[PDB]
RNA sequence: UGACUCUCUUAAGGUAGCCAAAUGCCUCGUCAUCUAAUUAGUGACGCGCAUGAAUGGAUGAACGAGAUUCCCACUGUCCCUA
RNA sequence: CCGACUUAGAACUGGUGCGGACCAGGGGAAUCCGACUGUUUAAUUAAAACAAAGCAUCGCGAAGGCCCGCGGCGGGUGUUG
RNA sequence: GAAGACGGUCGAACUUGACUAUCUAGAGGAAGUAAAAGUCGUAACAAGGUUUCCGUAGGUGAACCUGCGGAAGGAUCAUUA
RNA sequence: UAAAGUUGCUGCAGUUAAAAAGCUCGUAGUUGGAUCUUGGGAGCGGCCGUCCCCUGCUCGGCGCCGGCCCGAAGCGUUUACUUUGAAAAAAUUAGAGUGUUCAAAGCAGGCCGCCUGGAUACCGCAGCUAGGAAUAAUGGAAUAGGACCGCGGUUCUAUUUUGUUGGUUUUCGGAACUGAGGCCAUGAUUAAGAGGGACGGCCGGGGGCAUUCGUAUUGCGCCGCUAGAGGUGAAAUUCUUGGACCGGCGCAAGACGGACCAGAGCGAAAGCAUUUGCCAAGAAUGUUUUCAUUAAUCAAGAACGAAAGUCGGAGGUUCGAAGACGAUCAGAUACCGUCGUAGUUCCGACCAUAAACGAUGCCGACCGGCGAUGCGGCGGCGUUAUUCCCAUGACCCGCCGGGCAGCUUCCGGGAAACCAAAGUCUUUGGGUUCCGGGGGGAGUAUGGUUGCAAAGCUGAAACUUAAAGGAAUUGACGGAAGGGCACCACC
RNA sequence: ACGGGGAAUCAGGGUUCGAUUCCGGAGAGGGAGCCUGAGAAACGGCUACCACAUCCAAGGAAGGCAGCAGGCGCGCAAAUU
C-alpha cells in the first residue's frame, strides 16, 4: 500500500528539521539514492559511491559526476559549449 | 428542456429538481430556515402579551408616527412589534393583555410605512379590536 | 453529427417552401424519408419526386408546390396510443380540418387518419399542414 | 469535423458509380492476389499495397477485380500483421513523440499531442476489442511499446 | 471617542505584529472566565512608567529531570494521629 | 514414519482469584520559554543559558585574507583556492 | 408436587464513556442592513478634470493610488509612398 | 393551487437585462449514417375502392384407395412498441336509469298482487394473454465447430419377434459419439459531402533545443571642446571646471526583436515575429489508398493555462509596485518630476486566476448576393526570370475545398442596438454538455477540499428591498469635436 | 413521513395535499419479558424496570381514556360526564 501521503525517503527524519528543509532534502535524497543507466554497458547500476563519484555495478567503471545526480544540469551545457568551440578551433 | 432523449426522464426530472432551489418560493419553503426563523413558527395568528407601546417613524415620503405595540409571543417567548389599526384603537391596549396577533398581508414582508413591522392585532383580551372600534363591545376591565 | 437522418430532410423542403423554390434536393435518403413523403403526396403537400440511386444512401429532388405551410419532425419517436393521439393532434396540428401527423404503427408508415381506421397507434414520426 | 482539431474539412477519395472491372486491365483476380502476395512479403501495409496497384498497375480497387479487399485477403492466407495497420501507425507515433519527451520536458504542445495521440490508442482498442481482432487482455502500454513499434 | 484640522518639531518620529507577557511604575489595571471565596491562572482590552521586527517580530506541531494554572484519579500532605 | 515450537477456540474448575512474587508509563485541559537530539559551572545553579541546522552580513584571486612568532628566504589555515 | 438454588437465555434498567443532531449563554472582535436634514473629502457618471473597467500585487484617513498583463462595455470601426 | 411560458416534458432563458466552465481531453450518462419484401395474382360496390394468400413437422374425418386433405395438441432470434383478451375491492370521479316536491343527495321505485332496477366506463406503471411486424435495439456461417443430405461405423440399450419354461448377441427403437464424400449462385451489403489511419507535394510569427545577428539603452576606458546639462505647464530635487551634457573611438553586460507587420497566418486556448541548424508534431488540400461505424457531446478524472504572486539557483541593462525626496495643492502619504526595493530576464518547481471577451458551448443540416484575402488543388490568352528550351517560380483570368474576415438586402430573427447568425421559434422537438430565476445581504459566514503562502474550488441563512437593470428616444449638461452669429463680442 | 384507495386546483401537461369514517400496517406512558389459547409478544391480561401518580391505621396495596362522555394542560385551533 501507499504508507505516507506527501513525505517519501524524508518520512524517516520524523518531525524534525522543518517541512521545507525536508521538502528541499527530498528531492536531492531520492537522486542520489537512485540508480541510473550506466552510459557504457546499459545497465541500471550507476550507484553514488561517494560525493561526486558514481560507479556501474557490471562494468566496474567509475564516472566523476555531480553531488546528489549522475550529471550536473551545468557540466552537460560545458560539455556542448567545448565540443563546439572544438569544431571552430579544429576548423 | 435542453435534453430530449427517449431515455432521458432521470436527467430532466434531476435537473428540474436541482434548480428548484434557486427559486426563492421553493427553497424559503422547503427548507425550514424560513420556519424556524418565523415567529409565529407556521400559524396564521398567535396570542402574545403586550409588554410596552412603540411609536414607529414612517418611512421618508410618508411623515408621521405608526402607533405600534412590543408582544411577546405565549408559546415562543420572541418579540414582535404589532401595527395597532385603526384610528385610536392603541388607546383600547394597555400593558400585560393577551391580544391575538396576525400576519399583515404580504406573507411575512413588512407593509407600506411601517418598518419591520409584519404584525397587526385583531383580537384584545378575547374582544376584537374591530368591536372596540365600532362601539359594539368595551374593553373589560 | 446526423443522428436524424429524416428530421434533416423535413428542414430542408421546409426552408425551400419558406422561400418559394420550386424543388429541393435532401442529401440523404433513407427508406423513412421516402415513406414520409408518399404519405404527403397521396393528400397532396408535394409534387412527385424521384430519388437518385448513388451506391450510397441516395439523394432525393422532391418538386415542391406551394402548398406546404410547415413540413416538422417530433423528436424522439413518442410511442402514442390511440386514447393520447387526440391529444397529440390537439396541440401540433393547426385545425381539426386539415394537417397530418404521420407515426410509425406495425402496419406501415401512414397519417393519423389512416391509423384511425387500422384502430393501431405507434411511434411519432413527424407532422405536415 | 476532425476527432482531435477544429478541422471541418472535405478532403476523401470519391469511388466512381460504376463497380465493373475496367475492359483495359490485363490482371486477372489470381494474379491480382499473386502480386499483393508479392507486395505483402516486402513488409509493405494494405494502405501501401492499395497505392502501388492503383500507381503502376491500373488496378483501380481490388474489391472490384476480386470479390475481398486487401486486408480480407492478406488475412486469409495469413501475412496480415497480428495487431491492425491503423493501431500499429498510432502507437508508432506515440513511441515517437515520447522519445521526443525524454529530452524535450519544456515542450507542452509534444505533452498536449501525446494526450491526444495516446487517447485515440485506447480509443481504437475498445473498437478492436469489441470486434474480437485484438485479445480482451490487450493493453496500450508505454514502458513496452517500442518495441511493438 | 475623536476619522478631520491647527500649531511645535526630528536624521527618521514605532510600521506589520504582539501585550499588565519572563517586558506595565501606577497595579491586587478594567471586563470576562475558572472559585463558596482567587494579589494566582487563562481569554480579552490597550495613550505601552519603559513592547516591536536577524539588538529579530508574530507564530508554532513534535520534544523537555525547564517555569506556571486548573480538572480527574490517587493518596497519612492534612483533619489526627496510632 | 521422524516430528519441534507456537497460535486460536472450547469445556470444567477455585472463597472474583490469576502480569497473584518479581518486573512494570498516573492521566487530561492550558499558558510561558527554548524548535528538536546535543552541551554546561568536577565540589550549592542542567536552565529559558551554550551549541545547533537554517539565515544573513563581512574579508580575501595568494606579493592575498585571518592568525602566530624574540628572531629568520620563519610558522598555522594549507595535502588549501 | 411447592418454595428455593446452579448454569444458560432473552433482556428492561441505571452507571460510565464515545459519537451525533438540536437549542442556547459569552467579555471582546468584526461585518451587514435600515434612519429627513452628523464629520471629512470628491472615487464614479461628460475625455468626471489622471478614460473607465478586469485579474493579481503592494500601499494609503477614507473613498482610493500605483506596478504588471488584459479588455472596449472608448474618448479611435479610418490616416493615406 | 391556478394565474406562473416567473421551474418551462408540453414550454422559458444564457452577445448587451440574471446567465456559455479559460481551454482541450475523457469514463459512466445521453445520442448515433444508409442498407435486407416486394411485386403480382384471385372475388367484391359503383379507370376506381375492398376481402384474402406468398412457414414446417403425432393424434382424429367429408375420408380415399404404401400415397392424398381439413381440423385438437407440443413447437419454432428475442426485446421495446402497438392493438387485443384476461384479472383488476368497494366508496369516490365520470356516467345510465330514476320528479328526494326542485336540488345536494338517495338507490330507489313504477303499474292495477304485477312489472322493473341496483348498469357501464375509467383504474399511471409492473405482470399475464393473442395478433401486428413499420420503427428502434438484437442474433447467426469468416482459423467455417456452417445449413441441408443420405452413407460408413461406436457403444448404454425401449420392446414387435425365436410354444410355456431360461441365457446370449439379434432384427428393432430411441439417447450420445466419430470416419468420409455429396450438395446451395456454399457464406463477408455499401464504402457516409461520418470518422480513424497510410500516402503525396506543400504550407504556417505552431512547439521545443542549440545557434546567430541587429541597433538602442546602460556602465566603463580614453580622446576632444567647453558651461551648463537634465526635467517641466512652470520649476525643483538631480548630474556638473573632481570635465557634466555633447562629439569620436573602443570595451563590457543584460534586456528586446522596430520599420517590413496587414481587420494577414498558425495554435485547444493561454499565446507565437532576427539568422541558421536539429527534434518530433499539425491543419488544409490532393487521393479510383486502407479499416468499416470505429462516432458526437460529455458527471467523475486529467493535460495545458497571460500577468501578477510564491519557493530555491543564476543574473540584474531598462523599466519599476513598495520606499525616499522635489513639485502641485487647502491637504496630494496622488496625477507630474528625480531616484530606487521586490519584481521585470533565465533554469527548475508551485499558483489555476483575467473584460481568459466574439461578454456568443460543441457536433450536424439547411437558408441570399458580391468583391477581396490566406492556403492547397485544377484549368485557362499573354508578359517576365533561370534564356536555350522544357518543367518550374513572379504576375494575369477563373473554378473548387477548407480558413480569418468585409460589404450588401424586407432570408428571417430580435426589446431594440444589431445579427447569414444571435435565422430556420406559439406554424414551438437534429444531438448533447454547462449554466440563469427581482435587487441586495454575498461569492459573505459555515463545513469540506486543494495550496508554502497568497488564495482556488464548493457555498448558505437570518435580514433587507420596489425596484435594480437592458436597449433606444427626447431634452439638459460637458473642463468633447465641429459650424455659425453679434460694436449689449472682438479687431 | 403511517402507505394506498383518494382530495384540492385544474386547457393539454402538471402542481400540491391525503392525521381523517374503506383497505393494509403500527402502538396502547417508555422499553422489555411472558401466561392462556386455534389465533397475542394482548395491555378495559400478567410480571419486571423507568417515568408518572393513587389509597394507607406507614405494615402494605393499587394504577394505565392514542374506547365513549368529561376535566386539566397545550395552544390560532375542535362538541354532551
Amino acid at each position: 500500500a501507499k504508507r505516507t501521503k506527501k513525505v517519501g525517503i524524508v518520512g524517516k527524519y520524523g518531525t524534525r528539521y522543518g517541512a521545507s528543509l525536508r521538502k528541499m532534502v527530498k528531492k536531492i535524497e531520492i537522486s542520489q539514492h537512485a540508480k541510473y543507466t550506466c552510459s557504457f554497458c546499459g545497465k541500471t547500476k550507476m550507484k553514488r559511491r561517494a560525493v561526486g563519484i558514481w560507479h556501474c555495478g557490471s562494468c566496474m567503471k567509475t564516472v566523476a559526476g555531480g553531488a546528489w545526480t549522475y550529471n550536473t544540469t551545468s557540466a552537460v551545457t560545458v560539455k556542448s559549449a567545448i565540443r563546439r568551440l572544438k569544431e571552430l578551433k579544429d576548423q | 428542456g435542453k435534453c430530449r432523449g427517449l431515455r432521458t426522464a432521470r436527467k430532466l426530472r434531476s435537473h428540474r429538481r436541482d434548480q428548484k432551489w434557486h427559486d426563492k418560493q421553493y427553497k424559503k419553503a422547503h427548507l425550514g430556515t424560513a420556519l424556524k426563523a418565523n415567529p409565529f413558527g407556521g400559524a396564521s395568528h398567535a396570542k402574545g402579551i403586550v409588554l410596552e407601546k412603540v411609536g414607529v417613524e414612517a418611512k421618508q415620503p410618508n411623515s408621521a408616527i405608526r402607533k405600534c405595540v412590543r408582544v411577546q409571543l405565549i408559546k415562543n417567548g420572541k418579540k414582535i412589534t404589532a401595527f395597532v389599526p385603526n384610528d385610536g384603537c392603541l388607546n383600547f391596549i394597555e400593558e400585560n393583555d393577551e391580544v391575538l396577533v396576525a400576519g399583515f398581508g404580504r406573507k411575512g414582508h413588512a407593509v407600506g410605512d411601517i418598518p419591520g413591522v409584519r404584525f397587526k392585532v385583531v383580537k384584545v383580551a378575547n374582544v376584537s379590536l374591530l368591536a372596540l372600534y365600532k362601539g359594539k363591545k368595551e374593553r373589560p376591565r | 453529427v446526423r443522428m436524424n437522418v429524416l428530421a434533416d430532410a423535413l428542414k430542408s423542403i421546409n426552408n425551400a417552401e419558406k422561400r418559394g423554390k420550386r424543388q429541393v434536393l435532401i442529401r440523404p435518403c433513407s427508406k423513412v424519408i421516402v415513406r414520409f413523403l408518399t404519405v404527403m403526396m397521396k393528400h397532396g403537400y408535394i409534387g412527385e419526386f424521384e430519388i437518385i440511386d448513388d451506391h450510397r444512401a441516395g439523394k432525393i429532388v422532391v418538386n415542391l408546390t406551394g402548398r406546404l405551410n410547415k413540413c416538422g419532425v417530433i423528436s424522439p419517436r413518442f410511442d402514442v396510443q390511440l386514447k393520447d393521439l387526440e391529444k397529440w393532434q390537439n396541440n401540433l396540428l393547426p385545425s381539426r380540418q386539415f394537417g397530418f401527423i404521420v407515426l410509425t404503427t406495425s402496419a406501415g408508415i401512414m397519417d393519423h387518419e389512416e391509423a384511425r381506421r387500422k384502430h393501431t397507434g405507434g411511434k411519432i414520426l413527424g407532422f405536415f399542414f | 469535423g476532425r476527432m482531435h482539431a477544429p478541422g471541418k474539412g472535405l478532403s476523401q477519395s470519391a469511388l466512381p458509380y460504376r463497380r465493373s472491372v475496367p475492359t483495359w486491365l490485363k490482371l486477372t483476380s489470381d494474379d491480382v492476389k499473386e502480386q499483393i502476395y508479392k507486395l505483402a512479403k516486402k513488409g509493405l501495409t494494405p494502405s501501401q499495397i492499395g497505392v502501388i496497384l492503383r500507381d503502376s498497375h491500373g488496378v483501380a480497387q481490388v474489391r472490384f477485380v476480386t470479390g475481398n479487399k486487401i486486408l480480407r485477403i492478406l488475412k486469409s492466407k495469413g501475412l496480415a500483421p497480428d495487431l491492425p495497420e491503423d493501431l500499429y501507425h498510432l502507437i508508432k507515433k506515440a513511441v515517437a513523440v515520447r522519445k521526443h519527451l525524454e529530452r524535450n520536458r519544456k515542450d507542452k504542445d509534444a505533452k498536449f499531442r501525446l494526450i491526444l495521440i495516446e487517447s485515440r490508442i485506447h480509443r481504437l482498442a475498445r473498437y478492436y476489442k469489441t470486434k474480437r481482432v485484438l485479445p480482451p487482455n490487450w493493453k496500450y502500454e508505454s514502458s513496452t511499446a517500442s518495441a511493438l513499434v
